[PDB]
């Protein structure tokens, strides 16, 4: 079976590499250069580094030649056993569901829970239930 | 292809049978590849929004399901190259996945991911 190979990347930039390595590979797949690379997993929970199968380390050496994005993780090529080729795809509870509880960051009701009531298919705007905080215009001036 | 990979990353969903994620352009335009005959979802959006749903996490860049253990143990091995997912949550209502059994498509659950 194939191997999973480890290379760093940036932090906050996951799927643009995702999808510079699929133009890549598209764009260089009819070429005497093609690329051995199997896939490559990119997952949510993470941030600061992405994985790729392949047999070899230097395949995804290779494969990674000219990309400005991982010249840091290109000196160091780690390897993870096997018994981890099944963690990486494992999610704990995407997230979006109706009637359902969400917690809310900016604003004034900060680290509040709240309850989901209906969703825009628009995908610009959602409702939310809540409890009025505000003093009714009676202590402000 | 280039018609499969996602063009802008802002507005994506992906479909449940076999996660096929890309561009609300190209699902509205192309739609599903994987699966069109048995789904009908060129040529009108709200078939889109009824079968794909945008509650899905997970990025993994698909070249090779022949040869993968990934495509083995997700069951995508007998589609075509892409970008998939790894968890789609959401469940097809009780109008469209009826007709599936009957013309010999197996309607199973992509959403390998645990729930607590
Ligand atoms: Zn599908």
């Amino acid at each position: 079976d194939p191997n999973l190979w480890t290379v760093k990347c940036k932090i906050g930039e996951e799927r643009a590499t995702a999808i510079s390595l699929m133009r890549k590979f598209i764009a260089y797949q009819f070429t005497d250069t093609p690329l051995q690379i199997k896939s490559v997993v990119a997952p949510e929970h993470v941030k600061g580094y992405i994985y790729v199968e392949a047999y070899k380390q230097t395949h995804v050496k290779q494969a990674i030649e000219g990309v400005g994005n991982l010249r840091l993780g290109y000196w160091n090529q780690q390897m993870v056993p096997i018994k981890e080729m099944t963690d990486v795809l494992k999610v704990v509870k995407a997230n979006l569901k109706p009637k359902s509880w969400v917690r809310l960051k900016r604003g004034i009701y900060k680290d509040d829970i709240a309850q989901v009531d209906y969703v825009e298919p628009s995908q610009n705007t959602i409702s939310l239930k809540m409890i009025p905080r505000i003093d009714y215009d009676r202590i402000k001036a | 292809a280039l018609e499969t990979v996602p063009k802008d990353l802002r507005h994506l969903r992906a479909c449940l049978l076999c996660s096929l994620v890309k561009t609300i352009d190209q699902f509205e335009y192309d739609g599903c590849d994987n699966c069109d005959a048995y789904l009908q979802m060129k040529g009108n959006r709200e078939m889109v929004y009824d079968c794909t749903s945008s509650s899905f996490d997970g990025i993994i860049a698909m070249m090779s399901p022949e040869d993968s253990w990934v495509s083995k143990w997700q069951r995508v091995s007998n589609f075509k190259p892409g970008v998939y997912a790894v968890s789609v949550t959401g469940r097809l209502p009780q109008g469209i996945v009826r007709e599936l059994k009957s013309r010999g498509v197996a309607y199973k659950s992509r959403d390998t991911a645990i729930k607590t």
